[PDB]
């Protein structure tokens, strides 16, 4: 219902999330780092109007590392608080043909996201070491945001091994209306303690921020390794020593030969997607 | 005194990878893990528990109160005077002579020239003109 993860047969994003193995090492590093306030910076007097879309060429365009055409101030519609929002998540100023719009909550927490998203190369984002951090305290943890104590290193096993299809079927995912109310419960005030029971009991986005905090450090590490088991169609590749070892995105072109601005993207992306989790300003 | 200071500075800090990283060392053990963090960081700054009661808030947001110092206490020298040394008669523990293995021991060894510090054969026979 999120996607069929795609390898040439299908999946249901579970068995994915449960294929993986996420094992810790030695050398603690008792570098406990602090989460951050996340720097909207939204600003500029230039926008477009008309429809833009909001859900699947929206993340494609923004998280796939599909064409570097300068992304820019298009979202700026998120600021503005009178547009609106058609429920294919088509974000406009003007619903022509009848076409309904959404209720206000939703729009507001969806408008709230994105504007996080606006004007990346004049955001001051935080060093990326933190980030990962931060990822990887979630995605061991688990919703409880203990520190980590260790490093962890990151393996995964049988695939028809085409992380390069990961990121695909990454590029074909819709997500809006999958994190639209937890977004809404961090508008109207709530907190900590209730948000984290609701992401413990839906479970859907659960899932998904697993997979897609998971996908953008090992889009961004450069410890990494892959190898086939030339006896069946199977890749097992792992990423070690995730924390300690990674400084810089990357540019080994053979795993994720990735550019720099769509990694500042992505980095705003988990930033910004934590965020409600954590403790106070 | 300006000296091999440096120079030891920088062997000493050599001469730890022969232990980190092998067993059978002082690191006793948990050195390890503390020493791994500050070559492994580079951010952070490793503050003993006394200086970290001073750096407050208005610097690098990487910081540690560090502790368990390493034991080594060495002494300096004075001025170019020289140094004499006592040895002891009483111990508790023994350091050994040649390995393990064999009966007497000889160290043929190089010597000092005369150029270098001299050899006064004059004996001191009076002090004040009375002894005279």
């Amino acid at each position: 219902m999120t996607l069929t993860y795609w390898d040439k047969e299908k999946r249901m994003t579970l068995k994915q999330m449960i294929q993986q193995v996420a094992i810790n090492e030695q050398e603690n590093e008792l570098t406990h780092y602090v989460f951050t306030t996340p720097l909207s910076m939204p600003t500029f007097g230039k926008p477009m109007l008309g429809y833009v879309p909001l859900n699947e060429v929206a993340t494609s365009k923004f998280f796939s590392n599909v064409n570097d055409f300068d992304r820019d101030n298009q979202l700026a519609m998120a600021h503005f608080p009178d547009t609106t929002i058609t429920q294919a998540y088509n974000l406009t100023n003007s619903i022509k043909p009848g076409d309904t719009s959404l209720p206000d909550a939703e729009v507001a927490a969806l408008k709230w996201f994105w504007k996080f998203f606006t004007s990346i190369n004049l955001v001051r984002q935080p060093p990326m070491d933190n980030v990962m951090y931060w990822a990887c305290q979630f995605l061991s943890s688990g919703t409880s945001f203990l520190p980590l104590e260790r490093d962890v290193e990151i393996v995964f096993s049988g695939f028809k091994g085409s992380h390069i299809c990961m990121f695909s079927n990454l590029r074909q995912m819709n997500l809006s209306p999958i994190l639209c109310p937890y977004y809404d419960l961090i508008t109207n005030f709530k907190t900590t303690t209730e948000i984290r029971a609701y992401v413990d009991a839906h479970e859907e986005l659960k899932s998904l921020l697993t997979y897609l905090c998971l996908c953008t450090i090992v889009g961004l590490c450069d410890t990494f390794t892959e190898t086939r088991n030339m006896d069946t169609g199977e890749y097992v590749w792992k990423v070690r020593d995730v924390v300690s070892r990674n400084h810089t995105p990357a540019q080994n072109v053979e795993k994720f030969c990735y550019t720099i601005q769509n990694a500042k993207y992505m980095i705003q992306l988990v930033h910004v997607l934590l965020f409600p989790l954590t403790d106070n300003k | 005194h300006k000296d091999s200071s440096m120079t030891w500075l920088k062997s000493y800090a050599d001469m730890i990878y022969d232990s980190v990283k092998n067993s059978n060392s002082t690191i006793t053990p948990e050195i390890r893990k503390l020493y791994l963090r500050m070559y492994n960081q580079y951010m952070r700054i490793f503050l003993p528990i006394e200086q970290y009661m001073l750096y407050d808030n208005t610097c690098w947001p990487f910081s540690e109160k560090i502790t368990l110092k390493i034991n080594v206490r060495l002494i300096s020298s004075r001025e170019n005077q020289p140094v004499l040394w006592k040895t002891p008669i009483d111990t508790e523990n023994l350091i050994s002579i040649v390995q393990p293995d064999e009966p007497i021991n000889k160290l043929n060894f190089t010597a000092i020239p005369s150029t270098m510090i001299r050899l006064n054969d004059n004996i001191t026979m009076y002090r004040a003109v009375k002894d005279m």
